């Protein structure tokens, strides 16, 4: 999984600046493996420049057997009888009357375990929006609703390419809600808003960064297969979030660095944390565009010849709906990525 | 005993620690 | 599972007929159940004329939603949990580099649990035989090892569908190997071979067919979900097989008559029944186009623009193996059937 | 008590039950 969740890793922190340069102080929340996952399955079909152009800037160019990688990674996050829910699941939605190539859709079933559904784009968008919808609504249990708005698919729509990701774990150490108090968050040095903040006092992976004066913090769910990682500066000590100088030299090899768990040791930690929900939408396709996937989005560049052997599918827009509600018993977190590929 | 008391914004991530990916990554300053 | 069982076995009496009209006293085995399937998987991609001869020949035209009923029916009979192994699998091999219709492939593997897989039938088609025939090999417990031998396909071949069928059941009652004895099987009037013939003595459904001169006895499989039926003319009393007459008037609607559970009674029976071991091969493209089944062989006439939406397919052949070896503890039963698909 | 003295040519099929469907269909008739 070595080099696999480096490339990763490193797309996660070049999305999370670009995002970050956008807006520099809202709440920001995605799922990067979701992303990833909706792009490798659009690299499938790639061929010349715009490939080249989605392999470097997802990092898929640092992987050998990307696809048989991301294909045993599906299996591990996917496996049956863990004591929490974790689904990542990929589908397909083609144009009932579209022709497209076995090898595209021979290896997007056997590595990434999507289905062929076939839909009525043609005749009947919104019928087939709807369809797109309410799977995703049924794979994150009901947290992403309505990924595609209106307008999203029209009677060009050939392919949607769609990824969803739920998570749902109970901590390993749960705050009790008697502890729960109400408390101010400190958005910058002066604005102040009430939050329910909850308090337990435990033994947890920690670390002070010295040269940063930023502490980590580790809190796992239950079995211990997947944690919470939080960065948190000392003070606010800059003229916005107290963020800047952490977002500043993020970096994968600065992340690696802070949060890999050699670089933890267990500490009795007083920690207050507040109770929160977040559900944020994104249209990532200028995002990705600035991140140099370009012809990828442009009608006369793009290269998708590998799903349908020539020349005349684009994508239009690839947009990412997120949701996570973290409380005193753990945290359900949810997204989904859907890729919409129009005739050119 | 350390302090770890998250009043000021934060960033977070959900990491599959076997294969250590990131699945999901954010910025709580915004109540 | 009313109209669709009375489908497929007035095809399996219009297919028994003609496999007899070829050969009237050797040995014959089918899976009728494999065949149908591997149609109704064609079918779904026919149009026109070609559609109209299918679904006449094979009564699919007397079933409604025929393929909704095939999905219930493939659920029924790969149940988990049974006491005894039936297997019925469906698959779709396609050339790698050749475009098919969405609609075509979500409904093979909606509908009747095929899946795609990309084989290179145009520059090694001997690696795609190979495999089609290692799948084949699997899903029969090795009793159907190489379904397509050399030329089966080529470089032309753009699509081969397949289904296996694979029965492996106890007796709900066993004969005791001990019983076994070596004893005459009367070929006819006057020719004898020495068989293994197995006795035993037990409560069986039963009848004697008065008009026929020819008695009907049920024997179950454990659980009772599977039974072998056998009809056996009271003599040989014909200047061959003894069947002549049973085969002169078999149709579904005697078939059924004679053997219906409700026209068979519990009557202690002395059965004395060969052990035996069949292994068959039938090229059905002949027989299925005697049956009515025309353009669909015929590269000028084929209509298969539902699988690509053009008219440049046809079906080139229909190949058939089959195996059972019946002994003292059950029956092991395997078939399989190919249909593959040229460019016209 | 019956006797089905099977020492001459036969069809046979296996039913599945349930449905009613043959199969498989045979005739034993040349060992
Ligand atoms: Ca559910
Ligand atoms: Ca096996």
């Amino acid at each position: 999984m070595e080099q696999l969740s480096t490339a990763n890793t490193h797309f996660a922190v070049d999305l999370f600046r670009a995002l970050n340069e956008s807006d520099p102080t809202g709440n920001i929340f995605i799922s990067p493996l979701s992303i990833s996952s909706a792009l490798a399955m659009i690299f499938l079909g790639t061929r010349g420049n715009t490939a080249a152009q989605v392999s470097k800037a997802l990092y898929f160019d640092t992987v050998e057997d990307i696809h048989s990688r991301f294909q045993s990674l599906n299996a591990d996050i996917n496996k049956p009888g863990a004591p929490y829910i974790l689904k990542l699941a990929n589908r397909l939605y083609g144009e009932k009357t579209y022709n497209f190539l076995a090898d595209f859709l021979a290896s997007t079933q056997k590595m990434y375990g999507a289905e062929l559904a076939s839909v009525d784009f043609q005749q009947a968008p919104e019928d087939a929006r709807k369809e797109i919808n309410e799977w995703v609504k049924g794979q994150t249990e009901g947290k992403i609703p309505e990924l595609l708005v209106k307008g999203m698919v029209d009677n060009m729509t050939k392919l949607v390419l769609v990824n969803a990701i739920y998570f749902k774990g109970n901590w390993q150490q749960k705050f009790m809600k008697e502890a729960t108090r109400d408390a101010p968050f400190r958005l910058n040095k002066k604005d102040t808003k009430t939050v329910k903040m909850m308090y337990q006092k435990k033994k947890f992976p920690y670390n002070y960064i010295e040269d940063l004066k930023c502490r980590v913090l580790e809190l796992p769910y239950q079995g211990k297969e997947l944690s919470m990682i939080i960065l948190l500066p000392d003070d606010i000590e800059d003229e916005s979030t107290g963020l800047e100088k952490i977002e500043k030299q993020l970096t994968l090899d600065k992340l690696r660095e802070w949060t890999k768990p050699e670089n933890l040791y267990l500490a009795e930690v007083n920690v207050h944390l507040p109770r929160f929900k977040l559900e944020e939408s994104y249209d990532l396709t200028s995002h990705l565009a600035r991140l140099g996937v370009q012809d990828l989005f442009n009608r006369g560049k793009a290269d998708l010849s590998g799903m349908s052997g020539a020349r005349d599918l684009f994508v239009s827009k690839i947009i990412h709906k997120s949701f996570v509600d973290l409380n005193e018993e753990g945290t359900e977190a949810a997204a989904a990525t859907a890729g919409t590929i129009l005739l050119a | 005993e350390e302090n770890f008391n998250a009043d000021h914004p934060f960033i977070f991530f959900i990491r599959h620690n076997p294969s250590a990916n990131i699945l999901f990554l954010g910025r709580f300053s915004s109540p």
